[PDB]
RNA sequence: CCGGCGCGCG
């Protein structure tokens, strides 16, 4: 009943990134 | 998404992407290299040079003061005087492109927008036959081109094939092929039946046919129906272009290959044009068709429809905005040519037409709608909905029959449960859970492939498109069976071309293995849903959707483990975007620090909705706590522990109270109001705006003639309300004078509250006077009351009609009273069985201290699962605590309660638990309305619409008949004439009541009939009532 | 019909409203008076008394 | 901009070697592990959890025994999950812990063994 | 104080 959802579990997908800093990484909106 | 669920928000994410990456250079393309008339002047674009640039504004700033989240386009420009023979080449500014949240969402002018995707037909050839007056088949083939354009080819009763257009202009094959240049001779060639075209040429037709230009002429004449013959130009070829061969022959990468598959043709994937083979060897499938060769087209199917996303959507917006600068820059061009001038290249383009094409899309287009934020549910659910209406999309009267229901190829991709309710039913569909977009607009669910010995088959999770569904055996059994022979040979239920089956697991090619495959997130957030009737899943997930974040929020003692999924992908929680330790937590933020980076993460704190719900969030995790990059820091509200929390855990029994539960009525006990269980924050927002008049602008202060100090005690002195001030109904918010007539903010009717957000803010513009803009937020405390509205997650809702003290409600054998009673009468109707289970495992849970999260259809396990898991968890809590009324052997699940009122038990044995009630936002205080008298229309003269606008309630022809079926003539007459728009009796009657002293007959017409005698003197006619006396037979004429 | 004693009403002084922060303290205005209103006390007697935090 | 979800670092056979016969200034923990091995998920996510609490006072890596299963034989690996603990000090001698070992086990072990 | 569009409730 106090158990807090570990979000890094096998049953999750993979972190979703920063949708901006997703963008800046791919390298298509410069700084 | 092969191994696990994916994130809800995962389609808005990866179209935005793909935007990105080629919507815009293949819209930046086609942007024509802009010439003037003397060619002395060419501008054009140099599109691989194109840039975005990170918005100035942060996303927090963004909505904070109403503006826009958009960035920043920067391509380059090449301006060419060949006058003067120099190149000047500058980083112009072409306009704003508007950038998706992580959760899918847009901001325009400080508003969250949602871009919902769009069902509609895929281009293709399709194939029709409907039946005459006389009942004679008639068959029919239509291409559907990539932008709608559909061309219907049909067979006459004298066999003739015309090329319809419109609904009267009508083409044959013959003046259509030769209008390409399809020479008379090798067009029979090339079809199987050569006499039936040559059986329908006149000789009339076949001089026309004889040459090119000529069919092109009379094709001309049968498509516009002009009178007169045409004169051939390269001006009529284009304008006949424009609306016919660009509108209705451009098939596109997706029209090419259905028409490959469809007509049977090895033709290359790059020819996107509708090429002349095709008319052809259509034509020879329609004959063919007709002589029981091959199987009509099915239109419902999904695997001929294609599904627009926010890709699509703001792609083609820029189809929209780059011609609308073209014809700016011709524009500037030319003026600036004659001026003779040299304009530099930032000059000849402004960002208006991209900025206000994107600006006015949310705005206005139907497909763009605000997100709906009541709670983290309703975020998520929102964009991934699926609609058949917007612009290029069938209507609610223009929807057919047929459309709305259910098709087999939706299984895994719509949800066959969630649909709107109204005349919207069907037309707005909703994506399963483990659902994707593929790349051709179809929708794909993942299926589990079953091969032979001799097969790599590294991944055996496919997903599967429905033009290939129909095709494969998918079963959804188990594989828990065995008689003497082995195990290939057991029978399981399968799927195979729109049917259902019993075959042998042998014959089997793919397994449904996922739980929570064919439903969507509301569907899938039900417990035991396998005993509900499918009715009242559609209920119950617009209820879910409904429920308001409470004060303090719990977690479900039992669930479906979705609820950590909501949670997540909602982003109401905070999410750790770094790995580190935690150094500091607080209220206002919370301090994360990782591989020598340190980071400050802010906590909203009592923020507004769009549906007057309150956000909040709480920290996670404590300092000195080591985190993952992607594990929780914060719950925000209606979360509790990275859970979606929309209600709470009460005690409540099933049985018939003194009529306090008649139909859907709910008995609730005093524990819930004094504790502070079901308790929200409502938050609304006043604005008021200061504009220019010609007697000069509004003016703000504290001073205001005509009003007391007690209504004005709660301003400062610039004149508004004071931080943190208890307003009440009529007091004053932001004091303001017109020149001076008062027209100040005040307080509506019920809004009484604590004010908690102030915004005195300008907004910078080019004028001499900026709008000033103030916001006033007040928070009202709601705890439950009588009319409130309570529902579970099985469709089970009502009302709530009487509270009572502790020791008036039924208590159990351990002495504690319930919480909530509810009529044991509305299960067997309405057919939801599942309550009933969590409710038992609900009780059991909290005697146990144990959660549960169980997933749909367990009894795919076994018989009776979900009984043998509640029956069993039952007994083990009343073994545990030595309670042995928690489990019955002699009635499972049901307890002897007593009486509060007597102290004498009740007869029959009542089913208890703890089971997870909501409260939603349908509720008394919002729904409460009065009216004496007061403000009319300006034209009908009758009372006004609408709770807010103080209206009066409408008596329409239905109820007109009532009154007629009474016989009270006189009831009806008041509410025809002096309560409604009778001018001169309307305030008789305000006089008469005031002094008591009777009312009498109008005896006059009312502004309504007087409104229609004008309208119809508007169309030169008179219309006189005219009084004839019983007793002298004078006529005279009623003022009218 | 047995009676309790307890706390129903605190002042405070530098708060706009309860549902405010204070600099320097863990707990919001809204968790003070929350945790004031978990406090159980014991009297005999009845009337207004008014005690202190200082 | 956008940080790495995994903070363990896949090593060769090869690479493996360097690495240990290089100097070293923290403590090296080496993981063998297989991915269909079902008790590998959880000691991949405990070793996450351990990379995290020692930022740069220890290095955690993993060899794959589908790429590296000779190697991993030869350092006398009789199953998985298998750790191998690998003291900076080249006189210390190395530890070898068989099974779903306590994060706070492995604290331990780098705390005080190391 | 006027109409369209979208979303809902019974």
């Amino acid at each position: 009943p106090d158990a807090v959802m570990d979000f890094r579990g096998p049953d999750f997908h993979e972190p979703t990134p920063n949708m901006l800093s997703y963008l800046k990484e791919n390298c298509k909106v410069i700084s | 998404g092969t191994s696990t669920i994916p994130g809800f928000n995962q389609i808005q994410f990866e179209g935005f992407y793909r935007f990105i990456d080629q919507g815009l250079i293949e819209e930046l393309s086609k942007f024509p290299k802009i010439e003037d008339i003397d060619h002395e002047i060419e501008f054009q674009l140099f599109v691989e040079t194109y840039q975005l640039v990170e918005p100035l504004i942060k996303e927090r700033d963004a909505v904070y003061e109403s503006l826009t989240y958009s960035s920043e386009l920067y391509v380059s420009a090449g301006l060419i005087w060949k006058t003067n023979r120099n190149m000047q080449e500058q980083r112009i500014f072409i306009g704003n492109i508007p950038l998706m949240n992580s959760l899918g969402t847009f901001i325009v002018n400080g508003i969250y927008r949602v871009v919902i995707n769009q069902i509609l037909q895929s281009p293709g050839i399709y194939y029709q036959s409907e039946l005459d007056h006389n009942g004679i088949s008639v068959y029919t083939g239509t291409i559907i081109s990539d932008w709608g354009g559909r061309l219907e080819l049909e067979i006459d009763k004298k066999a003739r094939i015309w090329a319809r257009v419109s609904r009267k202009q009508k083409i044959s094959i013959l003046v259509l092929s030769s209008a390409m240049g399809s020479n008379l001779r090798e067009i029979l060639e090339n079809v199987c039946y050569p006499e039936i075209f040559l059986s329908f040429l006149t000789d009339k037709e076949k001089k026309k046919i004889g040459s090119k230009e000529n069919a092109i002429l009379e094709f001309y004449q049968q498509f516009s129906c002009v009178g007169g013959d045409p004169i051939f130009s390269e001006s009529l070829c284009k304008e006949l272009q424009k609306k016919f061969f660009h509108q209705r022959c451009e098939l596109g990468r997706i029209g090419r290959r259905n028409i490959n598959w469809r007509l049977n043709l090895n033709i290359p994937q790059n020819n996107i044009f509708l090429l002349p083979r095709d008319i052809l060897a259509a034509a020879d499938h329609l004959i063919g068709m007709k002589f029981g060769m091959g199987t009509l087209d099915d239109m419902n199917h999904l695997k001929n429809k294609r599904i627009r996303s926010v890709a699509d959507l703001l792609q083609d917006q820029l189809g929209l905005a780059l011609a609308r600068l073209e014809n700016v820059v011709k524009g500037t061009i030319g003026g600036a040519i004659r001026h003779k001038l040299i304009p530099t290249p930032q000059n000849l383009v402004t960002s208006t037409p991209l900025t206000t094409t994107y600006e006015s899309f949310f705005g206005l287009h139907p497909l763009s709608q605000v997100l709906d934020r009541t709670n983290p549910l309703t975020q998520i659910v929102h964009g991934r909905k699926l609609s058949y209406l917007g612009p290029g999309g069938l209507t609610g009267r223009t929807a057919n029959f047929r459309i709305r229901d259910i098709h087999p190829s939706h299984y895994g991709r719509i949800c066959p449960i969630d649909t709107s309710e109204g005349i919207n039913v069907g037309l707005i569909g909703s994506l399963s859970i483990h659902a994707r977009i593929g790349d051709w607009g179809s929708l794909e669910s993942p299926f589990y492939e079953l091969v032979e010995k001799s097969k790599k088959a590294q991944i055996r999770m496919l997903f599967l498109s429905p033009s290939q569904d129909e095709y494969y055996m998918i079963a959804a059994g188990n594989s828990l069976a065995l008689n003497r022979g082995i195990q290939e040979e057991q029978v399981v239920p399968a799927r195979y071309r729109q049917e259902f089956l019993t075959i042998a697991w042998e014959e089997v090619h793919l397994r449904s293995i996922f739980p929570f495959q064919y439903f969507s997130i509301g569907a899938s957030l039900i417990p035991f849903i396998e005993h509900n009737d499918a009715n009242r899943a559609l209920m119950s997930s617009n209820m879910q959707r409904q429920a308001v974040p409470l004060s303090r929020s719990e977690k479900c003692i039992v669930g479906t483990g979705l609820e950590r999924q909501v949670a997540l992908d909602s982003g109401v929680p905070a999410i750790a975007e770094h790995e580190g330790k935690i150094l500091y937590t607080d209220t206002e933020k919370i301090i994360l620090s990782g591989n020598e980076n340190t980071l400050s993460i802010p906590l909203i704190m009592y923020q507004r909705s769009n549906k007057n719900t309150c956000m909040h969030q709480k920290p996670q995790v404590r300092r000195g706590k080591c985190i993952k990059k992607g594990q929780i820091l914060a719950d925000g509200a209606a979360t509790v522990g990275g859970e979606l929390a929309l209600g709470k855990n009460v005690l409540v029994a099933y049985m018939p109270w003194e009529g306090y539960n008649f139909e859907d009525a709910v008995l609730i006990s005093e524990c819930l109001v004094y504790g502070d269980i079901y308790t929200s924050f409502h938050i609304r927002k006043y604005e008021i705006q200061t504009h220019v008049t010609t007697q000069g602008p509004e003016r703000i202060t504290k001073e205001i003639p005509h009003l007391e100090g007690r209504l004005l005690r709660n301003l400062d002195k610039n004149g508004i309300v004071m931080l943190g001030s208890w307003v009440e109904t009529g007091d004053i918010l932001v004091g303001k004078l017109t020149p001076s007539k008062e027209t100040c903010l005040k307080l509506p009717i019920g809004g009484r509250g604590r004010v908690i957000d102030v915004r005195w803010v300008q907004k910078k513009g080019g004028s001499s006077y900026n709008p000033e803009i103030i916001r006033v937020y007040i928070s009202q405390k709601r705890e439950i009351k009588v009319g409130d509205k309570v529902a579970g997650r099985h469709g089970n809702k009502g009302i709530i009609s009487k509270i009572l003290p502790r020791q008036d409600m039924p208590y159990l054998q351990d002495g504690r009273p319930v919480d909530m009673v509810f009529n044991p009468l509305g299960v067997p109707s309405r057919m939801n069985v599942g309550q009933i289970f969590e409710c038992s495992l609900g009780l059991a849970g909290s005697l146990l201290d144990r959660h549960y999260r169980i997933a749909p259809f367990d009894e795919r396990y076994e018989q009776e699962a979900s009984r043998k898991l509640v029956f069993s968890e039952l007994y083990e809590a009343s073994k545990q605590t030595a309670n042995p009324w928690v489990f019955e052997p002699e009635y499972p699940g049901k307890s002897r309660i007593f009486d509060g009122r007597t102290g004498d038990p009740f007869e029959q044995p009542v089913i208890i638990g703890k089971p997870y009630i909501l409260k939603l936002i349908h509720q008394v205080d919002d729904k409460i309305h009065g009216r004496s008298s007061g403000h009319y229309a300006l034209v009908t003269q009758q009372p006004l619409r609408g709770r807010s606008k103080q209206g009066g309630q409408r008596v329409g022809e239905m109820e007109v008949w009532a009154l007629e079926g009474f016989g009270v003539a006189h009831i009806l007459q008041e509410m025809l004439t002096y309560k409604s728009d009778h001018i001169r009796a309307r305030q008789e009657v305000l006089g008469t009541t005031i002094i008591g002293g009777t009312i009498p007959k109008p005896e006059d017409a009312p502004e309504s009939f007087r409104l229609l005698v004008r309208e119809l003197r508007s169309l030169a006619l008179e219309l006189n009532h005219f009084l004839v006396s019983e007793k002298n037979f004078q006529i005279n004429r009623k003022e009218v | 019909e047995i009676e309790g004693t307890c706390i129903t009403r605190a002042k405070f002084e530098n708060i706009p409203h309860d549902y405010s922060n204070i600099v320097g303290i863990q707990e919001s205005v809204h968790e003070i008076l929350m945790n004031l209103n978990e406090i159980v006390l014991k009297s005999n007697l009845y009337g207004t008394r008014n005690a202190l935090i200082c | 901009f956008v940080r790495e979800d995994y903070l363990v670092r896949k090593l060769s056979a090869q690479e493996l070697q360097d690495l240990v016969k290089g100097e070293r200034k923290v403590p090296l923990i080496v993981d063998f592990y297989a991915t269909w091995c079902g008790p590998c998920i959880l000691m991949a996510q405990e070793l996450e959890m351990l990379a995290v609490e020692y930022e740069s006072n220890a290095m955690i890596v993993k060899v794959d025994t589908d790429d590296e299963y000779e190697f991993a034989r030869d350092m006398q690996v009789r199953g998985l999950p298998t750790l191998f603990f690998i003291s900076p000090d080249p006189s210390k001698d190395a530890i070898r812990t068989e099974g779903l070992i306590p994060l706070q086990m492995m604290r331990d072990i780098i705390d005080n063994d190391m």
